[PDB]
């Protein structure tokens, strides 16, 4: 009976974003490759990378998501699908034939090559990074919420199939492609991923039509310019019922706590090696999925916005057990502080999951549906700018005794988030 | 599994034009980059310049000589042509590619020596070398041979047909007045020689030369 | 998770003579 | 340019033991994440064979004994253990920039126990003194360590016009070396001599070995 399940649009979805999770993680693979060969030792290159793509989106947001509430959904969506698999693709092109000539590039021309390579990348990648933007908003803040009718437990079971599936791709997407990288070329590499988005497009593309075949309520959209575009986004989202809970979700990306970040260097350093490293970012990705599920079955117990408040609390407790593993013996501020350290990175997951799934649900049942694109946009807007706040913080501060300061920061921003949605919550209630 | 293999002549005349070829087979010389280098008369290697996979060529511009390098792709071969030579460009010349993957000199020829001089070819002179007329031995004895004024290299040397080989050292020439000498010590036991004739036999090729030299006790 | 990641696999990227996961930022 | 000095210019060393080669560069090689050193083994007659590229790549083939390091303008190259084999020329080489330029190259030498020459002169031949040319030759053989100076006295005055040194390459069996020394003079100037010297100073003997004889000999 597989046959009915997998002609369904909510299984389509699932499909199609699986497909672009998994290429999109490739492509960051790759552009971090480039960065880390072509341009290593540099310090001005990697924060103005940075800069672009945060400061783009910090601008950009409010206009992209008033573009999709302006317009057609089928339009919108394959426009930004064609719009990011074309970036990706070029770019790769591209930095397969900077690959190929890369010691010609570093030892035998003038110097504004290099430089225009990198702003020609550097381009691209931002063209590319505002398509997923506007993709991520009109499928997950508007075309899902569609596919699920009132049922709220549907809403929130697709919610959390789709951060299972991307809590699987960060681990296994970076895994193919390094092992395609040495068993081949990072020139090869890069035209495995062009031709992965060349395919990945065309199937996406018709998935996209028969998810809109299949649910006819896609059909029915409910109705300088840009600063004003802007100003009026912006005071819109400040407004929002939700806005403290939105604001404590941005506060959440100021952080150091994760396998994502310069943790991997630190446990380097401390006499770790790669294969312990592994193992902690898969015990990581375990707890996520347990984050998944713990927010399926509180929301379905104590309700949405105690979730939320049980979500943020067990992510507290578990970083607590960093903030005393910088002030123990062995921190360079023995095994027993990265112990305590990765336990409870490991361990605030969960928490972490089930509170991200916990304001998308909010963020998708109470804001307004001709008002659904420009508040997330703006909502993306937030979240960058704690992002790259973060960026520098890490880029000014690499030694290890600045590495204990910076786990007391980030837990600091996530007490003062969990802060923020505990003053939304006692207004809810 | 690439192969270089240079070619060209022995010898050039000062104010000459030479033209070496490096024979390229196992990869194709439109795909990376590929150099000549020399090694002078002592250690030290130099740098001369390259021809790329698209034609476009680098000469090295500290260099004293004037060189064009031009190849052809229906042979897969590479030419290094060197304008009015003088004695200073002899020397061993080698041809290497240098990958883009790799970036370094990954493979070489076996390489080919050059010699620029004005000089005539010219048969050795053989000349025996025995003890001091004095009586007083060791346990031992050293005789020699000496081979004066030939050109050019190379010239063989054998003792008694090469029955003597042990205690047998041959110097490398060296060049004196457009001509090289070498020389040959050999040393036997005492109740060797006389008794025992020694002999160096000295082929030089070049000009059809075969002498042998008996080495003969000095005698007022 | 960083919008804006910079983690590669390599070997002697982050620290001498180990290979594995590193990221920049 | 970019100026490659390499140190030693020769090291000899017990097998077994480690051998350390340096070069230092005049700028930097390095660029981004990689630093344009190699090197470089000859043997005699020989083409030159890579060993280790971007300063710290073992070459496929080349034994683990050889590794290299460094970055900027210093490097290294190690070889431990040392093997009879690696008797050899090494050469540092950049590819920074153009025109790419070399060390001046190490010769790797087998250390052996110092050794005294066996010192051997000889008079022109009569032969040679009959077509009016008088060349008197000095061997010394089996010698070390290398380095040792040579002396020719006519009738005690010292000279040094007229005198070709030729060493032979390190014996492959007892690892010692010989030379040649050549004085050529004319025919009517070496009869008006009588006496003639070699002397070999050498580090094995606080003062120099001397073979000599007198024109009217015999
Ligand atoms: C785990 C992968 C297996 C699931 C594949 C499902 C494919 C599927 O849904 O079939 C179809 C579309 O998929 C593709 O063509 C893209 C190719 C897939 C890569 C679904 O369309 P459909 O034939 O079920 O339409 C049914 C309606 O038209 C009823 O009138
Ligand atoms: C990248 C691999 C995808 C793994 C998804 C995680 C598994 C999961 O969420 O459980 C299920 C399988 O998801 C997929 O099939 C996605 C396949 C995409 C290729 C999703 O659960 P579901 O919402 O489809 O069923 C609803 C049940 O909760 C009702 O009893
Ligand atoms: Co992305
Ligand atoms: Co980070």
């Amino acid at each position: 009976s597989l046959a009915d399940y997998l002609t369904s649009a909510k299984f389509l979805l699932y499909l199609g974003h699986s497909l672009s999770t998994w290429g999109d993680r490739m492509w960051h693979f790759a552009v971090s490759v480039f960065l880390v060969e072509l341009y290593g030792n540099s310090l001005l290159l990697t924060a103005v990378y940075g800069l672009v793509v945060a400061g783009s989106v910090l601008v950009l947001g409010a206009i992209i998501g008033d573009w999709v509430d302006k317009n057609a959904r089928l339009k919108v969506a394959q426009t930004s699908l064609v719009v990011q698999n074309v970036s990706v693709i070029l770019c790769g092109i591209i930095l397969m034939m900077v690959f190929l000539h890369k010691h010609e590039l570093l030892t035998m021309y003038h110097g504004w090559v290099l430089t225009s390579c990198y702003i020609l990348i550097i381009t691209i990648a931002n063209i590319a990074n505002l398509a997923s933007t506007a993709t991520a908003i009109t499928i997950q803040r508007d075309w899902i919420v569609v596919v699920a009718g009132e049922d709220r437990s549907k809403l929130a079971n697709m919610n959390a199939t789709i951060r299972r599936i991307d809590q699987l791709t960060n681990i296994l997407a970076p895994m193919a492609v390094g092992q395609i990288m040495t068993f081949g070329s990072p020139v090869i590499g890069c035209g495995f991923i062009s031709g992965w988005n060349l395919v990945s497009m065309c199937v996406e593309y018709v998935l996209l039509w028969k998810v809109y075949q299949k649910t006819p309520a896609l059909a029915v959209k409910a109705g300088a310019e840009p600063f004003r575009t802007f100003r009026d986004g912006w005071v819109s989202y400040y407004n929002q019922p939700v806005f403290l809970a939105g604001m404590g979700l941005a506060f959440l990306y100021m952080t150091v706590l994760g396998f994502d970040c310069i943790t991997t260097g630190y446990a380097y350093t401390q006499g770790l090696s790669g294969s312990i490293l592994s193992i902690l970012m898969g015990a990581s990705a375990i707890t996520g999925i347990m984050g998944t599920v713990a927010f399926t079955w509180l929301r379905r117990k104590c309700g949405l916005v105690r979730t939320g408040l049980i979500s943020g609390l067990a992510q507290l407790s578990c970083l607590i057990l960093c903030v005393i593993s910088v002030f123990m013996p062995g921190s360079p501020l023995p095994i027993i502080s990265v112990s305590l350290l990765f336990a409870g990175v490991i361990a605030a997951r969960i928490g972490l999951w089930s509170f991200d799934l916990t304001v998308t649900q909010l963020l998708q049942e109470n804001v307004i549906e001709s008002e659904r694109g420009i508040i997330n946009g703006v909502q993306n807007s937030m979240n960058y700018l704690l992002d790259l706040l973060h960026f520098i913080m890490v880029i000014l501060a690499p030694n290890p005794e600045a590495f204990g300061l910076l786990v007391l920061i980030s837990v600091s921003f996530v007490a003062m988030g969990h802060i923020m949605y505990f003053r939304f919550a006692q207004n809810t209630l | 599994e690439v192969q270089l293999q240079e070619s060209g002549p022995g010898l050039a005349k000062p104010s000459q034009t030479l033209s070496l070829t490096c024979s390229v087979t196992g990869s194709s010389i439109t795909s990376d980059y590929w150099n000549w280098i020399r090694k002078f008369p002592g250690n030290k290697l130099e740098y001369m310049g390259y021809i790329s996979y698209s034609g476009s060529t680098y000469y090295n511009p500290s260099l004293k000589s004037q060189i064009s390098i031009t190849r052809d792709t229906s042979k897969n071969h590479y030419y290094l042509q060197l304008n009015s030579v003088t004695t200073e460009d002899t020397a061993t010349y080698y041809c290497a590619r240098q990958g883009l993957r790799n970036w370094y000199f990954d493979v070489w020829g076996t390489g080919t020596t050059v010699t620029v001089s004005s000089a005539k070819t010219t048969a050795p002179s053989v000349y025996p070398l025995a003890p001091v007329c004095g009586g007083t031995t060791g346990s031992s004895v050293t005789l020699g041979c000496l081979v004066k004024g030939y050109f050019p290299e190379p010239v063989t040397l054998t003792w008694n047909s090469g029955s003597l080989s042990s205690g047998v050292h041959t110097f490398p020439a060296l060049l004196q007045s457009g001509l090289y000498t070498l020389s040959s010590s050999v040393t036997v036991t005492s109740n060797t020689w006389p008794s025992q004739t020694i002999t160096c036999n000295v082929a030089h090729p070049a000009s059809s030369t075969k002498v042998d030299k008996k080495i003969e006790p000095r005698v007022p | 998770d960083t919008h804006f990641p910079i983690c590669i696999f390599c070997c002697g990227c982050c620290h001498r003579s180990k290979c594995g996961m590193c990221c920049k930022t | 340019d970019i100026v490659l000095t390499q140190s030693p210019a020769s090291l000899p060393v017990s097998l077994g033991q480690r051998a350390t080669i340096s070069c230092r560069a005049s700028k930097s090689v390095s660029a981004s994440a990689y630093s344009y050193m190699h090197w470089y083994q000859q043997k005699p007659g020989q083409p030159p064979k890579p060993l280790i590229y971007l300063a710290s790549n073992l070459e496929s083939g080349v034994p683990a004994r050889f590794s290299g390091s460094g970055s900027g303008t210093d490097f290294t190259l190690n070889i431990h253990p040392v093997e009879e084999e690696d008797a050899a020329t090494y050469y540092c080489q950049h590819n920074r920039e153009l025109p790419y330029t070399f060390g001046g190259g190490t010769k790797l030498e087998i250390k052996r126990a110092d050794a005294a020459p066996t010192v051997s002169i000889f008079p022109p031949s009569s032969e040679q003194l009959t077509s009016g040319g008088a060349s008197v030759v000095c061997f010394l053989n089996n010698f070390y360590p290398k380095d040792i100076n040579v002396k020719w006295k006519i009738d005690g005055s010292e000279r040094q016009n007229g005198v070709l040194n030729s060493w032979t390459d390190q014996d492959s069996k007892d690892s010692t070396y010989s030379m040649s020394s050549t004085l050529t003079l004319t025919k009517d100037e070496y009869e008006r001599h009588n006496s003639y010297t070699c002397e070999a100073t050498h580090k094995t003997s606080t003062s120099p070995i001397v073979k000599s004889f007198n024109r009217n000999e015999c």
